[PDB]
């Protein structure tokens, strides 16, 4: 594949998902892992409408996994049953790759349509309320990324950026569902980092109103949280 | 000798002294130098905070000397005032020494109407 | 008085919505410029390829 | 004289800045819509080749 950028992508995604629309539930884990790290890359370069059903082949190994069910592996399989999902940490950290990148295209239904599911994913994980040092890590990337998301233009052009004050990608994406996963992380953290870090962010992002101001927001909310964060004992026993 | 000792006592004021010097950059007016200075009729917004600034009084002869006179010459130069201390805005965008007389106030607000316009370093008023 | 502050509030509904639908313009004009340098790129790596 | 009706001129300045940066805007968004138009062409050329 890397070799043959010589238009013979078409061709050899149509060989690809043939033998990756049915692996997803495959037994063990390297298998998997490099079959991320391929989509991953594969789809950063893809941009032939093979976006979307390589992406839901990303979308199954994000499901893939949840967090550990059985306690009989504590002390005894921690290790083990997290080397596992090393897998879908992987496929998120390539997936927010792709965020970054793929964002800057004619086609805005594609960005949308990661940011989406990165949110829905990372919603879900609290409220299955995940609890393994993978989910930890998780978290702390996946927020860490998306708290840059910034305005320059008035609306809707978020832009995050690597080392560079600013890049454009303006081309219909909401701003709700993060408040949506910033409350609920204040409601349902158990961590101390995940906490510190967004908590350190949260200002400066505020200072940009526009986009509080753009979707849906209710602010009022996190506040009442907030003095429910300080008022009253009930957060402290979460770490 | 001791009688112009007890005028020259009169003199000084009673009240406390404070004049501020207020300028307006533009947008690509930043590290201009004189752009800064030379500006006149500044953005909207700028111009109605400025009018919410406290009172101001016309020089002329209505005006006496008890307030801060300085720069007879030309006008409208906003200035605080109440009975413990007393700010005059010696010098504004509407003023036009006079490069001195802006360049020597100790501290200047700065409407930056720009973006990332000002570092101290840009502007040349010693004082 | 209070006639100035109607006509700071009726300069207020008239600069910034107006200022509003300028910036729209102005991200217009942004956008096809980047589409323009992203397609010079493709029409070299193309014609290279 | 409220300040020499400060307020009022400032107002005619922004709508002066308002209606030549509306008209240049107007002028170049155009051009590079033209110019996209164009590059549309000359690439499926490309491909086809």
């Amino acid at each position: 594949l890397l070799i043959n950028r010589q238009f013979y992508e078409e061709e050899l995604i149509n060989s690809v998902v043939i033998s990756q629309l049915s692996h997803i539930p495959e037994d063990k884990d390297h298998q998997v892992r490099k079959l991320a790290t391929q989509l991953l890359v594969d789809l950063a370069e893809g941009c032939h409408t093979h976006h979307f059903n390589s992406l839901l082949d990303i979308i199954e190994k994000v499901m893939a996994r949840s967090l550990s069910p059985p306690p009989e592996l504590e002390e005894r399989d921690v290790a083990a049953y997290s080397a596992s999902l090393e897998d879908v940490k992987t496929a998120v950290l390539g997936l927010l790759v792709i965020l970054q990148t793929k964002l800057y295209t004619l086609p805005a239904s594609h960005a949308t349509r990661v940011y989406e599911m990165l949110v829905s994913h990372i919603q879900l994980h609290y409220k299955h309320s995940y609890t393994l040092p993978i989910a930890s890590s998780i978290r702390l990337q996946a927020f860490d990324f998306l708290l840059l998301l910034r305005a320059d233009s008035l609306h809707r052009l978020g832009l995050p950026n690597k080392d560079g004050v600013v890049r454009f990608s303006p081309y219909s994406v909401p701003y709700s569902l993060l408040f949506r996963v910033l409350l609920q992380c204040l409601k349902q953290e158990s961590d101390w980092k995940v906490l510190k870090l967004v908590l350190g962010r949260l200002p400066e992002s505020l200072r940009y109103k526009v986009l509080i101001f753009t979707s849906p927001c209710s602010v009022d909310q996190l506040c009442s949280a907030l003095c429910s964060m300080l008022s009253g004992p009930k957060t402290l026993e979460r770490l | 000798s001791f009688e112009r000792s007890v005028q020259l006592l009169d003199q000084i004021p009673s009240y406390d002294t404070h004049k501020i010097a207020v300028l307006y950059v533009g947008e690509g007016q930043s590290n201009s130098e004189l752009a800064i200075l030379s500006n006149e009729h500044g953005s909207y917004r700028y111009t109605e905070f400025l009018t919410g600034l406290g009172r101001l009084i016309e020089l002329k002869d209505c005006q006496p000397d008890k307030v801060y006179l300085g720069g007879l010459d030309v006008q409208f130069t906003y200035c605080w005032h109440d009975d413990i201390m007393q700010a005059v805005f010696h010098i504004a965008t509407l003023m036009p020494d006079k490069k001195r007389h802006l360049g020597n106030d100790f501290v200047s607000i700065v409407y930056n109407d720009s973006g990332e316009d000002f570092k101290l370093g840009t502007i040349k008023g010693q004082f | 008085t209070k006639e100035v502050e109607m006509m700071k509030a009726a300069y207020r509904k008239e600069l910034e919505k107006n200022r509003s639908h300028v910036l729209q313009q102005t991200q217009r004009l942004d956008t096809s410029q980047k589409r323009i340098l992203e397609l010079e790129s493709h029409l070299a790596k193309k014609d290279h390829l």
